[PDB]
């Protein structure tokens, strides 16, 4: 499948082609990520909502299947074709 | 409800986990479905196990039985195909009278499943100390 | 022939993966999942190697990447 | 660890209902940790019980949990309990057990408990077929 | 067949209501598969029983549908009446299936004849 | 009501054939009235009985359909065996009708789904 | 797997002949599940049962057929059942087994029932020396 | 018939496998024709025993009766040579009264061959899973 | 053994020298092959009626003892010699 | 010297086959069977070498050469 999001232009949104939701509990695959231009990407928000233990609590994602959003930068699924999407 | 396969997201001691659970059927002579990990060696497999049992001439009570099995595997010294060392169980038990709505079940099953999380029973499953 | 060492836990587990998505392999029974690139795995030095920026991070068979390695470029 | 208030939030089908937990001593016969509903009068209340043993073969760990429906008496101001609502939850660990396991039992019960299955299988009581 | 959800339609008095059954396990011990409904208390919930015998053969199906007050001193509801029905099929060893789906299809062909319908809504005798 | 002709249609396992009964007089004794078939001898012949019961009210319906065959040594056909059907709901004295006729359409469309035209005809438990 | 229609094909000796097995319900006291013919009376039918077990030491799986004469009776409509055919086949497996090793047993039994030692030991009842 | 190497082609899970056995002659004692495969240490041996029986006079039946055994081999630590860890068996009985023609016995052999690879009996054997 | 087919010029027909059942089963042991001819050769069926998993339904072969034919390329024996067949 | 690294499945079995038929070795025991070149094979690395377009191919004892090795020219 396919994943986009907005364009290099607050609040993120990243959109994928098919439904998230592959848990039998209410829980999405997808994870966000950020890097500055000279070190490796830092995972951010696990599961869509876990904010891991070592950022800062403004960093706020919420959205339910196909629809995804960060408050306050990549989006990747992390199931089955571990894609990341463009976008600033 | 129908037995289908059951993936379990955010488990494990960092919640970064996934269990992947698929059918093994209903055992006719005691009503039991079960839920077993794809794997070889039936020995070295996950295994979940739901029933429920209607009120009889002896009970007169609903019972719902949740189990859970984990075995592990270690391949010691002089031998070739792994074995199996230790077992972790936990067993759930459910009562439930004839009169009781949905809303009392619901309420336990959910109160359940929300202990479970607490600091207190990760201090007293995960690391053994009693709660004192 | 590009490596990567890990350390700091069991290397049995956490399938390895590579980006610039490139491919992924399992320390264990060494599964391998790709995209002219393969990857093998040496069990004493807990090394991935990946034959031909180029980043290796760590993951569990579904859970999200963890911990990402420097590039080599 | 140590016996505080429980907050416990989301409960109940709707998933908006919350349950606060007072502890209430630990009986000194047999090492039970117990929990009690907030306000409510010492017969009309939410029971929560947990307890781990020590081999003398395996660490047993036990939780019980008791829910009374306390119907308003149509004579008496005393309202009585009309019945009761168990569950009881048992793990078993080897000595030489880890702390991911029994974590990874723990939370594997978790998720369990929320799944469809479970949720149809308690709730209205349907069996698996 | 095994036991599944089974959603039977257009029943009742003027025939719009619907009614849907989820099965509840065989019994072990005589082998009665069950099925009940979803929605009242336990105890107020309408049920159906089927249990096909082995040896003749015999088919025996078994539906009640228990209807509740609200007591004025208690607040639970109880069982103030319930209505059975008890429908038993006898079949030799050596019967086909033709003769088997004859008399399951003219008895559910009785049932929506005025004869039935007027013998057992409003219980006048048949004469 | 009144015994009258009863023409049942779309009955049988494909739904195509028909079966028509000719009333034949309430016994006095029990008040059991019947119902049997036009064609064939009397005692090779399908029948259907009801009898509305008085008191708990009780409704009770057998059918029974034989099958003969022509032996060899004799010319007369004798009855190799039959296939009966026996319902009977059980009603209450406060019943309302609405109560009556829901059973009444649940236990007609019970036997035309998939669960009981694999138990009866197939002869499949349920499981 | 799931109890669905089985049709076999090239049985026999001259090897065109196909049966069609129709399911038959599990038994709920002992668990084995049946199968039967397609359009046969129930007493002169051919049937087919299967069933595995669990260690309570080694996990058996057992599989019965059956296949009755039925000849035409002389003077009644009602044709009897005059002999009986029998086959039993048990496997037995240790917990610790692969699926490759269960695999390579049962299809060494398929290729077994074919080969011309069996098929002249079991046709016609001829010792091997 | 006459004791001979039987070589059995296309088994095995995915079907492409041969096993050759060879003779080891007829035991006199009971008439249990022995089959085996070519290997040393003869507690590692894969085995095939075949036997009829005449109807006596406490039996009345004929009976054709066949055993496999696989005996698998792993090398434990601090040991030199191999040993045994698990056995497979499987056991074929056959009954046939005196009065059976060819064609039931033929009819009985070739069901019970094409029962052993339809897709019931492959998941029921391979991955254990029951009938349901 | 020699094994020959057909020249250069559907329907393939490999001769093998000597008989090819060897087992007690009724099986042969021909196994067809094609390549690219910048590609590793392609197993294409076995025990001369398989049709291994992964090949279209339009490769049907078919033959008893010497006599084997492929409709709509090497025919190569695999019990003794490996030896193949030089052919289109 | 010619080397073939086998992945994917359990080395012991499956003897390895060279062709232009050459030859075939087994993992167990070093079996060869010849058709100048010598085989020896490795069992850390799992890997099979041809002392001297060769392809390398693995079946079963009596079985079909199910997958077929790159070449080397």
């Amino acid at each position: 499948i396919v994943m986009s999001q907005s364009p290099s232009s607050v609040s993120m949104s990243c959109k994928s082609s098919q439904s998230l939701l592959y848990s039998s509990n209410q829980k999405n695959y997808l994870a966000w990520f950020q890097q500055k231009p000279g070190q490796s990407p830092k995972l951010l928000i696990y599961w869509a909502s876990t904010r891991e233990s070592g950022v800062p609590d403004r960093f706020t994602g919420s959205g339910s299947g196909t629809d995804f959003t960060l408050t306050i930068y990549y989006c990747h699924q992390y199931y089955s074709y571990y894609t990341f999407g463009g976008g600033t | 409800a129908k037995l289908e396969t059951v993936t379990l997201g955010n488990i494990g001691k960092d919640g970064k986990q996934t269990l992947v659970l698929n059918p093994r059927g209903v055992n006719p002579t005691n009503g039991v479905a079960s839920l077993s990990q794809a794997g070889a060696v039936p020995a070295l497999e996950k295994r979940v196990t739901v029933s429920v049992s209607q009120p009889s001439r002896n009970r007169k009570n609903y019972k719902v039985q949740v189990k859970i099995q984990n075995p592990t595997a270690c391949t010691a010294n002089g031998s070739c195909d792994p074995s199996v060392t230790r077992q972790a169980y936990a067993d759930v038990t459910f009562s439930f009278t004839q009169y009781s709505t949905d809303e009392e079940r619901a309420f336990v099953r959910t109160e359940l499943a929300a202990l479970l999380a607490s600091p207190l029973l990760i201090d007293a499953i995960d690391q053994l100390n009693p709660a004192y | 022939k590009l490596s990567c060492k890990a350390s700091g836990y069991t290397f049995t587990t956490h399938w390895m993966h590579w980006v610039q998505w490139v491919g992924r392999i399992d320390p264990n029974s060494g599964n391998t999942n790709y995209n002219k690139a393969t990857l093998t795995v040496d069990k004493s030095s807990s090394t991935v190697y990946m034959r031909l920026v180029y980043f290796c991070a760590r993951a569990y068979d579904y859970g999200p990447f963890d911990y990402w390695g420097q590039g080599t470029t």
